[PDB]
RNA sequence: AAUUUUUAAGGUAUGUAUUUUUUUU
RNA sequence: GGAGGUCAACAUCAAGAACUGUGGGCCUUUGCCUAUAGAACUUAUAACGAACAUGGUUCUUGCCUUUUACCAGAAC
């Protein structure tokens, strides 16, 4: 029972893909030996700077290597494009008229 | 032995011309994750992306034609068919769904992937087509009926890369648990294993005529030959890692685009660097998105075109006045170990 | 626009040209297809028969006072196209457009009425004839 | 080498022949008299002794077909062939901080610049036009 | 179909409890911030080393410390006599009543 | 924490059947079934009288959004 | 366009009251439970769409 | 110059044990 | 041997107005030209059916708390 990928859970699916693809860039950085308490830290930095993203807070951190703050910014800047393009896009589709359902119009005044 | 790596200044490997930057072309709002060329007619290309869509681009003018919804979610590879008017088109929202060019419709959707699909690869001769994804396997579909004919069990890990060919092993697929496979399809079996790599397998191009395979990882592109699985070749890198794509032109040409944004060519014969470049990012982005996740020759194979992670398309013309007035490549030293 | 700035073409790509219902990639049709326009007869092999020997009329072109040109006029669905259909039928031996129904003779066969136009209007827009000997 | 023309065209005989026969009895296995549409004795006994022949005998067609059929899972023991040979400061640098976020503790785990001379300027314009109004 | 709303509850039992029991709750974890986690023994408990190792718990509940024989409210209070004077001498006191015999 | 997500192969590996159990989905019905080859007083008066950005935020566009809609 | 759309929005309030039982059968809801006044115990919402619109 | 009628689901959990004729020292 | 069968199998039934076979000629058998034999069934206010249902995908809509069930037009 493979379940396709709905509205309702499309966001959950962006977030694992997105998730993944951190850790695969990341652990190819580094040098070798270990990850697994290493890879489940750096996921935490990159929620915290895609929550610091939405609150303009510009999250800067102490001694973190240059590059990983260089991926970890990519990705966000990729979320917060798809992140923003949503939004315009729903908005529009609400200003016509058209059927917006409900919480995507409670959802959309928050960001916006 | 080492009277043969004497020798071994004597090959002094075909030169080469120098690749530079002809045009670039916005018009993407997210990254641009994969291009596929028209493999007949040169005409257009086509270009995935993160934003869902997919846009042709008329290649001799770099205008727009029409761009293709349909995908909910980003759009990770891309293939148009030899033989068929078909696109195929696959994401991270676990579908593969068929284009037919004529109508610019979608016609076929291809369903049972587990979870999301990074690629697709259509088999030369049989009208199959070969997907996989973080599944850990290849599903080989019948392109008519849609059935997921013969499922290859085999990398313990998401499956990067897969291609086909014509003769044995039909599939080679590349995982992240650093092993490039070469299948048998018909008995559903691995053929050889090629273990070599370090980390995991991010990009392995086929070689137009010589038949033989390139593999790459982070600092390391290496070569295979088919039908045996020896290992060929080996290509001079210094740390450019981490090696996204790679690509092959007709004429011996190797290009690796790489995350740092450092574009290295290199010889395929010999496995020379004979240059390296790197993009100038955009106007207002930032360093992290200086880079290239993607890449294709056209058929001429004298024009290359990058999707780079600014959102941008760009493409790489080679240098008519170019022979050795000042070509000068990174000049040859054969360094030991 | 610098940061390549001089022998590279920056371009930004809105919109579309080539609107989003052209082909893309074209069919490909190898047979050259009239049927929209008009219903015709574009192979040789396929000419109807004829039973009064072709060759034997083109020697009659030859003599003056041998052919005569005459043209059929009148109102309305007089029967004038459906007279025309009475020299063609008897003059060939078998016509490949013939149905067993225009055969029998519910459904007039009409062969002036070419056009699909005229098909459709049921009715007769541009002048057709046709060449054929007959004895008196 | 290439693989050649004499060659390419074999393989893609012997395998589009295989895949049919996977295809056809995919479609004739389940439940659609109309997807399936689209579609020897064997035995020489042990010794060959007795010899044999074999006959399928026809299902009814009401009774579910494959009656020891039922979905099941099963767990897989590993493949027979073995043994493939793998063949293959900075701990200061990549030593990664510890996440601390200002908006979560779950569990355990406890500006420069100055102004311009733009303020400097218009500021006394209105202080001086000021004093020269009130005198 | 008032699904309309967005609101809902469990099913299970009735909610909100009583404003003294809500008083119980955050005053122990006052204590145990103040207190960083640490646990104060009780005084009759038979002896984890204590971040000090004067302070405890009487039979009642009350704070005292051992050496200085004084009584406490609450962590705050403690805290003031640790960094007292008084706290600061009988140290000094059994510093030297140590230091004249072993 | 997804972690390792699931193989296809314990999946496909089912004493299902090679089908699935032979439900028939609606989507799996035969359809297109054939493939397709290739081949003036008044005026004097007065006192006062006389490039692409790459970003979604910083963007000419999206100024232009935050100008009308949020009013 | 002003009376168009009071069309619409009082036959959406309408139905919002009818989706709110189970029905949108005009038997069952006669102009009387829309229109009378809330004194007597209807909605008493006021109505100024039925009109006849200027085609 | 003419509309159109209704059934399910997201609300009252879920889990465990319970009627048994005494397996040979 | 004929008349039949609410018998069966196999082949065929939307295409340059549209089929095959044959002899000869150019090519050197595909293909082109030419002569000739035979063309049941379905077609022109277009079609096996003087009849008329349902589903799928993608668009544009209608009801509008969400899915099923649905409104009604299009293409495939
Ligand atoms: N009752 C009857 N009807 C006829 C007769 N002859 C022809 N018709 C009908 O009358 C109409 C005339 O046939 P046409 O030949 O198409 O008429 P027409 O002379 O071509 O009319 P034009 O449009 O002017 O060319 C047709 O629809 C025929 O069906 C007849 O002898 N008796
Ligand atoms: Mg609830
Ligand atoms: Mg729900
Ligand atoms: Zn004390």
């Amino acid at each position: 029972i493979v379940k396709t990928t709905t509205k309702q859970r499309l966001d959950a699916y962006y977030d694992l893909e997105l998730r993944n693809s951190v850790m695969d860039d990341i652990l190819e950085m580094m040098p070798e030996s270990i990850r697994q308490k290493k890879a489940r830290t750096i996921l935490q930095h990159l929620s915290e700077a895609w929550r610091c993203w939405k609150a303009n807070i510009p999250w800067d951190v102490p001694g973190m290597p240059a590059p990983i703050k260089k991926i970890i910014e990519r990705y966000i800047k990729s979320k917060a494009d798809a992140w923003v393009s949503a939004a315009h896009y729903n908005r529009e589709r609400i200003k016509r008229g058209a059927h917006v359902e409900k919480t995507m119009v409670k959802k959309n005044l928050g960001r916006l | 032995i080492v009277n043969r790596y004497e020798k071994l200044l004597s090959q002094r490997p075909e030169w080469h011309a120098p690749w530079k930057l002809s045009r670039v072309i916005n018009g993407h709002l997210g990254w641009v994750r994969c291009v596929a060329i028209d493999p007949v007619d040169n005409e257009w290309f086509i270009t995935g992306s993160n934003d869902t869509t997919m846009k042709v681009w008329d290649l001799a003018t770099g205008k727009l034609k029409t761009t293709l919804a349909g995908h909910v979610m980003t759009v990770r590879d891309v293939a148009v068919s030899d033989r068929h008017p078909y696109l195929f088109s696959v994401s991270e929202d676990k579908t593969v769904k068929c284009w037919d060019l004529e109508k610019n419709q979608i016609i076929r959707d291809y369903y049972g992937h587990l979870s999301g699909v990074r690629t697709v690869s259509i088999h030369p001769t049989l009208d199959l087509i070969a997907t996989a994804g973080r599944d850990s396997v290849i599903k080989l579909w019948d392109m008519r009926t849609r059935i997921p004919v013969i499922t290859l069990v085999g990398h313990k890990g998401p499956i990067n890369q897969v291609q086909c060919t014509p003769v044995d092993p039909q599939v080679v697929s590349s995982s992240t648990d650093a092993t490039v496979r070469l299948w048998d399809v018909v008995a559903g079996k691995t053929m050889k294993v090629l273990t070599h790599h370090k980390r995991s397998v991010r990009a392995t191009a086929l070689h137009p005529k010589e038949f033989s395979v390139a593999s790459a990882c982070t600092d390391d592109i290496r070569s295979w030959g088919l039908a045996e699985g020896s290992l060929l070749t080996n290509f001079e890198s210094e740390k450019t890692g981490i090696i996204n794509t790679l690509s092959i032109n007709q004429d011996d040409v190797l290009f690796a685009g790489g995350d740092n944004g450092v574009l290295s060519f290199y010889d395929y014969k010999s496995g020379h660097k004979y240059q390296s470049l790197a993009t100038r990012e955009m106007v207002g982005s930032l360093e992290g998105e200086r880079s290239v996740l993607c890449s294709t020759f056209d058929k001429t194979g004298l024009r290359l075109i990058t999707g780079e992670a600014d959102k941008s398309i760009k493409i790489w013309k080679q240098d008519e006045t170019a022979t050795k007035e000042s070509e000068p490549g990174l000049a040859w030293n054969p360094n030991l170990s | 626009e610098h940061p390549y700035g001089k022998e590279v073409e920056v371009l930004m790509e809105t919109k579309n040209t080539q609107s989003p219902q052209t082909p893309l990639v074209e069919p490909v049709t190898e047979r050259t297809k009239l049927q929209e326009h008009t219903i015709f007869t574009q192979l040789k092999k396929n000419i109807p028969k004829t039973r009064y020997n072709r060759d034997y009329m083109l020697s009659m072109a030859n003599i003056p006072e041998r052919i005569i040109n005459v043209g059929v006029i009148g109102p309305l669905h007089s029967g004038k196209t459906s007279l025309m259909d009475l020299l063609v039928i008897d003059s060939h031996k078998r016509i490949p457009d013939m149905s067993k129904n225009v055969e029998l003779g519910w459904k007039p066969l009409r062969y002036l009425d070419n056009l699909k136009q005229e098909i459709d209007r049921g009715l007769s827009i541009k002048l057709n004839g046709s060449t054929l000997l007959c004895t008196d | 080498p290439l693989p050649t023309k004499a060659e390419i065209q074999e393989c893609t005989a012997r395998t589009k022949s295989y895949i049919q026969r996977l295809v056809n009895a995919k479609l004739a296995n389940s439940n659609n008299r109309a997807s399936s549409r689209y579609v020897a004795p064997a035995n020489l006994l042990l010794n060959n002794s007795h010899h044999i022949e074999v006959v399928s005998k026809q299902m009814d067609p009401l009774l579910p077909r494959f009656v020891g059929k039922k979905a099941r899972k099963v767990v897989a023991p590993t493949e027979n062939d073995e043994v493939v040979p793998v063949l293959h400061a900075d701990p200061n640098e990549w030593k990664i901080p510890a996440a601390v976020s200002n908006w979560k503790n779950p569990n355990g785990y406890t500006e420069n610049n100055t102004i311009n001379d733009g303020f400097m300027k218009l500021s006394e314009a209105l202080e001086n036009a000021d004093k020269k109004a009130r005198q | 179909m008032n699904y309309l709303e967005g609101v809902g509850s469990k099913k299970g039992g009735g909610g909100i409890a009583s404003e003294s029991q809500f008083n119980l709750q955050r005053r122990k974890e006052v204590e145990s911030l103040l207190s960083k986690g640490e646990n104060v023994p009780y005084t009759f408990q038979d002896e984890q080393v204590r971040s000090n190792p004067y302070i405890y718990k009487n039979h009642s509940g009350k704070l005292v410390c051992k050496l200085c024989n004084t009584m406490h409210m609450s962590w705050s209070s403690v805290e003031r006599h640790l960094g007292g004077k008084k706290h600061g001498l009988n140290v000094l006191r059994r510093g030297i009543s140590i230091e004249k015999s072993s | 924490t997804s972690h390792r997500p699931q193989l296809e192969a314990r999946s496909g590996a089912k004493a299902a059947a090679y089908t699935p159990t032979g439900i028939e989905h609606a989507r799996l019905l035969p359809g297109h079934t054939t493939l397709k080859y290739r081949k003036r007083s008044w005026r004097k008066g007065t006192a006062f009288g006389r490039g692409y950005i790459n970003d979604m935020t910083k963007s000419e566009y999206h100024q232009e959004f935050l100008h009308k809609h949020v009013r | 366009p002003l009376l168009d759309i009071l069309v619409k929005g009082e036959t959406r309030i309408q139905n919002r009251v009818k989706l709110g039982l189970n029905s949108k059968m005009p038997t069952r809801f006669p102009p009387a439970v829309f229109y009378t006044p809330k004194e007597l115990g209807g909605l008493g919402m006021i109505s100024a769409s039925h009109i006849l619109i200027p085609a």
